[PDB]
RNA sequence: AGGAGGUGCAUGGCCGCCGUCAGCUCGUACCGUGAGGCGUCCACUUAAGUGUGGUAACGAGCGAGACCCGCGCCCCCAGUUGCCAGUCCCUCCCGCUCGGGAGGGAGGCACUCUGGGGGGACUGCCGGCGAUAAGCCGGAGGAAGGGGCGGGCGACGGUAGGUCAGUAUGCCCCGAAACCCCCGGGCUACACGCGCGCUACAAUGGGCGGGACAAUGGGACCCGACCCCGAAAGGGGAAGGGAAUCCCCUAAACCCGCCCUCAGUUCGGAUCGCGGGCUGCAACUCGCCCGCGUGAAGCUGGAAUCCCUAGUACCCGCGUGUCAUCAUCGCGC
């Protein structure tokens, strides 16, 4: 199937997985440009590391980070599109090399469907998912009361990772279509503003509650 | 008036086999290195065997 | 060049192929109409697994030898469904690999050593050898990389 | 293997020294120790009454011999009597003669308050006695008696501190002995001085 | 938390009184002398006296 | 050559056979290889607390350590005769094979 | 082979036998026909509709409807 | 020849590599670095070399032998060792700060280790415990 | 005599819970007629009744800490049954051998490793906060920064909490019976309700062939390599191993190629029929294993509810305890 030069590749450069280099990928939010990793790295593998450290994640790479959302079954405790999504013996738990063919393939997929570079379509994703207000509950007096507050950034990005990685797990699950696929269309609705992406969707709503609540 | 009854028949396996050499217990009887004690008397010799604690 | 230069299942599917030309390796009456182990279910898709899996064997013989039946079994045993039991792994047949072995000896590939299993004879490991030499050398163009070993 | 060989030893020597406690309660038994030879093997028996462990005419010791050759299977056993080192140090010895007292009929506060002080007086760091049992009464009761320093959580408790174990049977039923005592010239980790 | 221990406080203070001139501000050096002069045999008891001992000497320099 | 296998309980009279092992074979003056470490046999018995069966279950892991010594040394009439004659203490098993 | 039949030996002929449809229904309904003619413990089961194979039937095989 | 042995730890994974002047050619137990798998695990232990560069790379011979855990655990040791043999015979401070930077366990060990397991389900796990039921 | 007959509302011992919570007390003094109070309170800090300062209190004890076992880095010693990097010899193979690879020998311990003794990490130094103290936050160096990480050790007492059915034990009771032994049956029944799990409701897959990588432990009426006979289960002979020497032991998840392409299906594997074996004196009640055949609910789950903060959770297998045979279990890897 594969070709041998594919199955057996070797690079020769420090760039994402030896085929994609981050140097003319551009964030325009300032909020999240310090918490996106660009930084030259081959393979995105830290194999943890960083959940010690307070603000840890900052020097993570976005494809690692995106491989690690990927890693996890679905939905155990939450419906996501009104269902469970309840894989126990047969979820991506703890596969890391399923998680990364999966994201290359996807990655490939939205490369070939975009023109463009697809990190930079995945950064885009990320900014046009990113919700900027939410609402939470505050004590005062005796009683609670909803009010909106503004996101921090590192919540904004784990929100928007989380998001997409949802999306695509609801695409994928229990259709022809395959879990690179879905990823990548997931992506791609997402960096181009469509509705039909779970993770503006999401944004969406979550503003519109803030906003109604305050 | 027989002495040919009341008496046990050997048994090679099973449960009635083992009897703890303290007790005569025949449940869980410990057999790692031919101790054969039973778990609650292992509890009780196990410093004077000089088993200790260390973990 | 070695078999030690060559990706495993490329090596044992041109040795398989091969493999045809060998009078003695000749499939056994009941081969179409068994299992390769009890943690199997279905039996084998191939028509000419016999091959596959004589070469299979070889190439074992030629790396980890001396090999026995026993230590062959437990590397092609493999997990089971045990119904609504856990999943456990079992041990292969020994038919099939005593077979094999018999049919490699008899065409001269692999010898006994008492007391210690079956190695491969200098043929067998020529055979091998040269079968590598002609991967690597087709393989050199598409990774040049490969140039230097 | 070889373990099973320490492990038969160990057994065998508990065994034997369970059942010299429960013969020799009435001679302040205080344990044994077993030693190999080349023709046999000796057993020192360590007590405060040898009158009663070697008997009169030595009956009791030739019994002695011959049960511990033929039931616990030591071959060539040959037995000596020895003297304890400090009975009032020996945390099993006090706590047996505690019992005794108390089946005796000594009051429990009396006999333990003697106890206590005789241990004290002999030299001692600290002491515990705790008595449980039908004490003044149907309902039982646990009482602690304790003077001076002692230990009891950690690996200095575990190790310094002597520890022993008694059971007096009256005609109302059983009552539990506990004895602690800390020997003189034990050093806790904290007790640090300048040279 | 990181609570120096009383008996570690009393032992590092009668060192200090008893020995004014033996221990300065290098940690190494104190180390040594308290492992020369008293008794100590744990090597975290050791190392908390003398940072004790080095705290002190330097309130000690500074006018405390 | 003789090989010298010594197992204990306590790694001291360990130690203390294989010193005066060491200090004959010194004063004997014989090639002597060193004390090989084995590696310690670890018996681990992990045994339920309580004797009923109410409350939550709670396990005690006893454990006990033996440790194991071996030494070669070449043969020599006064040397394996004052060998013959160590003191063997009672914790200590030994066991003398000639080869 | 003879150990990949349907019925590898026979109750009346003894030969090795593979049934397919209403032969093997016939067959398996005359086996458990012979058993509760014989009265065996199988039969009995079969016929009260029970496990056959000694389960244990305290939590499950619960084919009825809630009572009480 | 100048030949210089270097050892990494991963887990339960030991490697030990020995590094001499030669043509570029980097074994892990007998089989070459290119037809490693999975592509992770080639990656994995190809990345020093490619950060000490193409010269470096074919100006040398590293043989690695690698034994016990798992397929990462043996690539996370192999690169470990290959680094330090790199450094080492390179004698280059500046390609010692560019290993610190780019990552630091490839010259530090990483001490990480399984957790013992405790009772109350302890084929789970240190931490795992059985459901409650409350009632 | 004996009793797995009652009594854990007569007891000893041990265990669970409050609770690894931070509490529980003493000498003298002082207050109150007294029960009692003080110290043990207040401000800050700590995981801590852990500490600093003030105080009608001044000094202590048991707890906590300290202490003991293991892990991560370095040094010394030790080199077999452990290890094989360099040097030498022999044999074999490849592109015909410039070069490369494999095995056996002498030889070495260099590396890993094993097991004894040490070093190191102590808020040590820099900046800040607090009050200049107790202490807290950040940073440098470092394998390891703030209890280094994970365990053992469970205080004074209570919980009439569980255990007389593990042993011990008072009273009552049976005492030719409730005591002892043997054959057979039951504890395995089954309209139903519940707790813990296993298997799944599929493509983040099912099947087939091929390619890789562990650790903890155990072995004498025992583990058994290796050879032969069988399609599998399994059967016959048998080297070595009382163990760093031999065996259990070439794990699975993972990767590559092919078939299936969203379907109660090549999903799912309960439920039955026939046949073949193992253990055992005995396999029907009531054991386990394999071959062929059939193929039941199940297409993601209401209210509600449980575990987990770093190599932890999830997923994937293995060892051992029970054991003649039987592991969807406990303890560990
Ligand atoms: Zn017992």
């Amino acid at each position: 199937a594969k070709p041998l030069n594919e199955r057996f590749f070797i690079p020769h450069e420090i760039k994402v997985m030896g085929r994609w280099s981050t140097e003319d990928v551009e964030v325009r939010d300032p909020s999240l440009k310090p918490y996106i990793n660009l930084e030259p790295r081959l393979l995105p593998h830290t194999h943890g590391r960083h959940a010690k450290k307070h603000f840890g994640k900052a020097n993570v790479h976005i494809v690692e980070r995106l491989i690690n959302k990927i890693m996890r079954s679905g939905g155990s405790h939450y419906k996501v599109a009104g269902h469970f999504m309840r894989r126990e013996h047969r979820s991506l738990n703890s596969k890391k090399v399923k998680a990364y063919e999966v994201v290359k393939e996807a990655f490939k997929i939205i490369e070939q469907r975009t023109g463009k570079n697809p990190i930079q379509v995945l950064v885009w994703a990320i900014e046009n998912a990113a919700p900027r207000e939410d609402t939470t509950s505050v004590m005062f007096g005796g009683i609670r009361y909803h009010v909106a507050v503004d996101i921090s950034p590192m919540r904004r990005l784990d929100v928007a990772l989380r998001n997409i990685a949802l999306g695509a797990s609801a695409k994928c699950y229990r259709n022809k279509m395959s879990f690179a696929e879905a990823l990548a269309e997931e992506i791609i609705l997402a960096a181009n503003k469509d509705p039909k992406s779970y993770a503006y969707s999401k944004k969406l709503e979550i503003e519109r509650i803030a906003e109604s609540s305050r | 008036a027989k002495a040919d009854y009341n008496k046990r028949k050997p048994r090679k396996f099973g449960k009635g086999a083992r009897r703890c050499i303290r007790c005569g217990q025949y449940g869980p009887i410990i057999r790692i290195q031919g101790l054969m004690l039973c778990r609650h008397c292992f509890r009780e010799v196990a410093p004077k065997l000089g088993f200790r604690k260390y973990e | 060049a070695t078999v030690y230069d060559v990706p495993g299942d490329l090596l044992v599917e041109r040795v398989a192929q091969r493999l045809k030309e060998i009078p003695e390796i000749k499939p056994p009456e009941w081969a179409p109409f068994v299992k390769t182990g009890r943690h199997k279910e279905r039996l084998p898709e191939q028509e000419d697994w016999w091959y596959y899996r004589v070469a299979s064997i070889l190439r074992r013989v030629y790396l980890d030898g001396p090999v026995g039946i026993e230590r062959l079994r437990t590397y092609y045993g493999g997990r089971k469904n045990r119904g609504h039991a856990p999943e456990k792994f079992y041990k292969a047949g020994g038919s099939i690999i005593r077979k094999a072995l018999q049919q490699l000896e008899a065409a001269g590939f692999v010898e006994k050593v008492p007391g210690k299993g079956r190695v491969i004879t200098p043929k067998g490991r020529s055979f091998l050898d040269k079968i590598a030499t002609e991967l690597k050398k087709e393989l050199e163009e598409i990774i040049p990389e490969l140039k230097k070993y | 293997a070889i373990e099973r060989y320490f492990i038969r030893e160990a057994v065998r020597e508990m065994l034997i020294d369970e059942f010299l406690e429960k013969e020799l309660r009435r001679a302040g038994y205080g344990g044994l120790d077993i030693k190999k030879t080349p023709l046999g093997t000796k057993v020192i028996i360590f007590a405060a009454n040898p009158g009663y462990v070697i008997g009169r005419g030595g009956r009791r010791i030739r019994e002695l011999t011959r049960i511990l050759e033929k039931q616990f299977g030591l071959e060539n056993p040959q037995i000596e009597v020895e003297e304890i080192k400090n009975p009032y140090l020996n945390a099993k010895v006090q706590a047996v003669r505690l019992a005794q007292a108390l089946e005796r009929g000594i009051h429990f506060r009396r006999a333990a308050y003697a106890a206590l002080r005789a241990i004290m007086n002999n030299g001692a760091r600290g002491v515990e006695i705790r008595l449980s049992g039908k004490l003044t009464g149907e309902r039982a009761k646990s009482i602690r008696f304790y003077q001076g320093y002692l230990a009891k959580v950690g690996n200095p408790a575990e190790t310094l501190v002597s520890k022993g174990y008694a059971q007096a049977l009256l005609k109302l039923g059983v009552i539990g002995v506990k004895v602690a005592i800390m020997p003189p010239g034990a050093r806790l980790p904290d007790e640090i001085e300048i040279i | 938390g990181k609570i120096r221990q009383g008996f570690i406080k009393r032992v590092a203070r009668e060192l200090v009184n008893k020995y004014p001139n033996e221990f300065t501000t290098d940690f190494e050096h104190n180390k040594k002398k308290v492992q020369e002069l008293t008794n100590v045999t744990s090597k975290k008891i050791r190392n908390r006296i003398a940072g004790y001992v080095t705290k002190l000497v330097r309130m000690k320099m500074e006018g405390k | 050559k003789a090989r010298i296998k010594i197992a204990s309980t306590n790694v001291r009279s360990l130690d203390e056979v294989a010193n005066q092992i060491k200090q004959i074979a010194e004063r004997t003056g014989v090639r002597m290889s060193g004390p090989i470490p084995l590696p310690t046999k670890r018996i681990r018995i992990t045994t339920r607390k309580s004797p009923d069966g109410e409350g939550s279950a709670t396990f005690d892991r006893w454990e006990l350590r033996v440790h194991k010594r071996l030494i070669d040394i070449e043969a020599d009439e006064r040397a394996m005769r004052q060998i013959m004659r160590i003191r063997v203490p009672e914790d200590v098993t030994i066991e003398i094979e000639l080869i | 082979p003879r150990w990949a039949v349907n019925r590898p030996k026979d109750y009346e002929t003894g030969r090795d036998l593979h049934l397919i449809t209403a032969k093997l229904d016939m067959a398996i309904r005359e086996d458990i026909m012979r058993l509760r003619r014989i009265r065996a413990y199988r039969g009995i089961r079969h016929e009260l509709g029970l496990p056959v194979r000694g389960q244990r039937t305290r939590s499950n095989f619960r084919r009825g409807q809630t009572v009480g | 020849m100048r030949i210089i042995q270097t050892t990494g730890k991963r887990k339960t994974a030991i490697a030990r590599a020995v590094i001499r002047e030669g043509k570029g050619r980097v074994r892990i137990n007998g089989k070459p670095v290119e037809i490693i798998e999975p592509e992770i695990a080639r990656f994995t232990i190809l990345e020093p070399l490619i950060l000490a560069g193409e010269e470096i790379w074919n100006s040398v011979d590293i043989d690695v032998k690698v034994e016990g855990g798992g397929f990462m655990g043996q690539a996370e040791a192999a690169r470990m060792a290959i680094a330090r043999a790199l450094v080492e015979w390179t004698g280059d401070m500046s390609l010692k700060e560019k290993f610190m930077k780019y990552d630091r366990t490839m010259l530090v060990g990483d001490p990480r280790r399984t957790e013992p397991h405790k009772p109350n389900r302890s084929t789970k796990g240190p931490r795992a415990k059985r459901q409650k039921s409350y009632r």
